C-alpha cells in the first residue's frame, strides 16, 4: 500500500520495467503530466500492464484524462490545447524480430477535453480527424506477448493534424528502417508527450 | 505438484505441504504452504491467511507475522512459540496468480472480484485433495490484513452463494485493513496530527491542507461508490492519495508504524529482505518445488493492476452488512499505531455500518480487553453478538509483528472462544 501513493513514480516504474522509455519513448526523462485511463468494457481495462484476451480489444477503447498539477517542458493545460491519442506495438512480429517493429493500430488528431490544478476529463470525438483508424492486437500465434502502447500528445498551437507528416502505412509506420514509429514521427512533428497506459496480449 | 518441505526449519515435527493446486483449464498455478496445528490437527480449526498489497506474498506472514519460523541475518529459521498454527493448522496462501511463487503465463486478475473467483477454485480444489482437513468437521476460517479488507468479504460472498462447495466458512477476521474508503479516508487527518493517541507528525499547515481537500476526496469516492466505474474510481484514488497520504508520506515517517521511520526496501522494514533472500536460494527453491525463477515479496505490476483499474476506492463495505446478516462472525482488529490502515478509520466503519444489529452494536460499550497469554489489558473491544471490532494497543500495521503474544491470545481466544473476546 506503500507503492499507492505517488501514481507519477508509479507510473514511471512500470515504463522503466517493461522498457516503454526506451524502446518506444525513447526519453529516460520522461515525466508524466497526468495519467490515461483507458478501458474497451467494464471488464476490459487497461491497468498499466495487465493481459487483455485479444477478442476484447476488438473495437475502440474509451479514454479519460486525469490532471494532477502536482506529478510535475511542463504541460499547463489550455482551451485551445488539441490532442493527438496514439497505439503502437513496438513488438511486431515479435519482441525479438523487429521486421516491422512499431505497427501503426490508432492515430486520432485534433482532440479536445470535455473538461491545486485537478482535473478528470474525457475526449470530445466530434471535431477530431483519424488518420489512422483502429485496428484492435493481431500478434502472430506463438510469437509471444506484444506490448500495445497508448499514448497522449499535446499539438502546437494553431497547428491541426493536417500539417503533420504522413504515414505511409502500419508496419515500421511506413518509415521503412525496423525499430520505428511514434517516436520518430512525434519529433518531426512538434508534439509534446503527456501521458501513456499500456497492456499485453497474445496469441497462442 | 505437491512435496514435503520438512527438511528446511520451519517447524520440525508438525506435517506439512507445499506446492501448487492447479487450474489449468486457465493457466493458473497457486503456490501453497500448510501446516498443521502443534496440538490436534483432526479437532483444531484450519486457517487460510492473505496478505494485501495488493499484490504481495503470504509468505511474509508467515516468516515476518505469525507462522512458525521468523528467518535470522544468516538466513537461518529461527522457531516462533507464538506461531498461529499453535492451536490451528493454517494455510498461506500467494495470490492473485504471479504473486510470490504463484504465477499464470496467459490469464491475469485486476479487481477483487475476479481474484474471489480464483480463490474459490482454489479452495475446491485444495479441500478435495486434504479431506482431512474438512472430514472430522473442523471450523475453516479466513483471515487477513490490509488490503485483505477488500479480499475478505468479497471473498466471504464467493464460497457463500455456492450451494455445492465442498467446505464451509465459520469466521472471517480482518487487521488494519482498508474496507471502507468513504468512511475511513476521514481519518487520517486526525490520525497524523495527533488524535489517534501519539503526537501529531504534521505541522499545522500541512494538517489544515488535509482538511480542505477532504470534503473535494470524499465526493470522488461517493462518485466511485455510486457508478462503480474506471472513469470515476480511479481518478478518486489519484486525488485522494495525494491529498491524503502524500504529506504524511513525504516526511519519511513510516506509514505502517507512525512511531517509526520508513526505512529500507520499498516496504519499510529493512528485515523483509532476509526472508526474500532466503526463499530465493537453489536449496529452498527446490525442496518447496517452487516453478518461479525469482521470488519477490511483492509484485508491483499486479499492484499497479488493481490501481489502474479503480479497485482501490469501491463499495466491498456492502458486502461486510450481508455477511453480518447471515450470521457469519466478523472480527475486525487493528493496531493503534498504523497509520495507512489505522485504528480510527476502522473503528469509524465499524460503528456505522447498516446491519440487523447495528443499534446494539452502536450503543455496546467499549471495554478492556485481557489478553489470556499475557494477562495484559491489551486493547478496547467493543461486540455485540457476532460483531467484535478490536484496538490493538501499540501494535502496527502487522499486529503479530509487534506484540506477538496478545495477538496470539487475541486469534486463540476468537477460534477457540466461541468468537467472542
Ligand atoms: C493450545 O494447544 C496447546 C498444546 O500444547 C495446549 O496446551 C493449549 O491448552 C491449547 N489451547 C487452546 C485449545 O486454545
Ligand atoms: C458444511 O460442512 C460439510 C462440508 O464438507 C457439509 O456436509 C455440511 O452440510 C455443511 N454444513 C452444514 C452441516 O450445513
Ligand atoms: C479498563 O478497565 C476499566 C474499565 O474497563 C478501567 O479501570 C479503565 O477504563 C481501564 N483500565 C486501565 C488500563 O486503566
Amino acid at each position: 500500500m506503500n507503492q499507492a501513493i505517488d501514481f507519477a513514480q508509479a507510473s514511471i516504474d512500470s515504463y522503466k520495467k517493461h522498457g516503454i522509455l526506451e524502446d518506444v519513448i525513447h526519453d529516460t526523462s520522461f515525466q508524466p503530466s497526468g495519467i490515461l485511463a483507458v478501458e474497451y468494457s467494464s471488464s476490459a481495462p487497461v491497468a498499466m500492464g495487465n493481459t487483455l484476451p485479444t477478442e476484447k480489444a476488438r473495437s475502440k477503447p474509451q479514454f479519460q484524462f486525469t490532471f494532477n498539477k502536482q506529478m510535475q517542458n511542463a504541460y499547463v493545460p489550455q482551451d485551445d490545447d488539441l490532442f493527438t491519442l496514439v497505439m503502437t506495438d513496438p513488438d511486431a512480429p515479435s519482441k525479438t524480430d523487429h521486421k516491422w517493429s512499431e505497427f501503426c493500430h490508432l492515430v486520432e488528431c485534433d482532440l479536445k477535453l470535455l473538461n491545486t490544478e485537478f482535473f478528470a476529463s474525457e475526449f470530445n470525438t466530434k471535431g477530431s480527424n483519424t488518420l489512422i483508424e483502429y485496428m484492435g492486437p493481431a500478434p502472430p500465434k506463438g510469437s509471444g506477448p506484444h506490448r500495445y502502447v497508448f499514448l497522449l500528445y499535446k499539438q502546437p498551437k494553431g497547428v491541426d493534424s493536417s500539417k503533420f507528416s504522413k504515414i505511409k502505412d502500419r508496419p515500421n509506420w511506413g518509415y521503412g528502417t525496423p525499430a520505428t514509429g511514434v517516436g520518430k514521427w512525434a519529433k518531426e512533428n512538434n508534439l509534446q508527450l503527456v501521458a501513456s497506459n499500456f497492456f499485453y496480449a497474445e496469441t497462442k | 505438484k505437491i512435496k514435503d518441505p520438512k527438511i528446511l526449519g520451519i517447524d520440525p515435527n508438525v506435517t506439512q505441504y507445499t506446492g501448487y493446486l492447479d487450474v489449468e483449464d486457465e493457466d493458473k498455478h497457486f503456490f501453497f504452504w500448510t501446516f498443521e496445528s502443534r496440538n490436534d490437527p483432526a479437532k483444531d480449526p484450519v486457517i487460510l491467511w492473505l496478505n494485501g498489497g495488493p499484490g504481495c506474498s503470504s509468505l511474509t506472514g508467515l516468516f515476518f507475522e505469525l507462522g512458525p519460523s521468523s528467518i535470522g541475518p544468516d538466513l537461518k529459521p529461527i522457531g516462533n512459540p507464538y506461531s498461529w498454527n499453535s492451536n490451528a493448522t493454517v494455510i498461506f496462501l500467494d495470490q492473485p496468480v504471479n504473486v510470490g511463487f504463484s504465477y499464470s503465463g496467459s490469464s491475469g486478475v485486476s479487481n477483487t472480484v475476479a481474484a474471489g473467483k480464483d480463490v474459490y477454485n482454489f479452495l475446491e480444489l485444495f479441500f478435495d485433495q486434504f479431506p482431512e482437513y474438512v472430514n472430522k468437521g473442523q471450523d475453516f476460517h479466513i483471515a487477513g490484513e490490509s488490503y485483505a479488507g477488500h479480499y475478505i468479504p468479497v471473498f466471504a460472498s464467493e464460497i457463500l452463494s455456492h450451494k455445492d462447495r465442498n467446505f464451509n466458512l465459520t469466521s472471517v477476521l480482518i487487521g488494519n485493513g482498508l474496507t471502507d474508503p468513504l468512511t475511513q479516508y476521514n481519518y487520517y487527518e486526525p490520525m497524523a496530527c495527533g488524535e489517534g493517541g501519539e503526537p501529531s507528525v504534521l505541522p499545522s499547515e500541512e494538517c489544515s491542507a488535509m482538511e480542505d481537500s477532504l470534503e473535494r476526496c470524499l465526493g470522488l469516492i461517493e462518485s466511485c461508490y455510486d457508478s462503480q466505474s474506471v472513469w470515476s474510481c480511479v481518478p478518486a484514488t489519484i486525488y485522494c492519495n495525494n491529498a491524503q497520504l502524500a504529506p504524511y508520506q513525504r516526511t519519511g515517517r513510516n506509514v505502517y508504524d507512525i512511531r517509526k521511520d520508513c526505512e529500507g526496501g520499498n516496504l519499510c522494514y529493512p528485515t523483509l529482505q532476509d526472508i526474500d533472500d532466503y526463499l530465493n536460494q537453489d536449496y529452498v527453491k527446490e525442496a518447496v518445488g517452487a516453478e518461479v525463477d525469482h521470488y519477490e515479496s511483492c509484485n508491483f505490476d499486479i499492484n499497479r493492476n488493481f490501481l489502474f483499474a479503480g479497485d482501490w476506492m469501491k463499495p466491498y463495505h456492502t458486502a461486510v452488512t450481508d455477511l453480518l446478516n447471515q450470521d457469519l462472525p466478523i472480527l475486525v482488529y487493528a493496531g493503534d499505531k498504523d497509520f495507512i490502515c489505522n485504528w480510527l478509520g476502522n473503528k469509524a466503519w465499524t460503528d456505522v455500518l447498516p446491519w440487523k444489529y447495528d443499534e446494539e452494536f452502536a450503543s455496546q460499550k467499549v471495554r478492556n480487553w485481557t489478553a489470556s497469554i499475557t494477562d495484559e489489558v491489551a486493547g478496547e473491544v467493543k461486540s455485540y453478538k457476532h460483531f467484535t471490532y478490536l484496538r490493538v494497543f501499540n501494535g502496527g500495521h502487522m499486529v503479530p509483528f509487534d506484540v506477538p503474544e496478545n495477538a496470539l491470545s487475541m486469534v486463540n481466544e476468537w477460534i477457540h472462544g466461541g468468537f467472542s473476546l
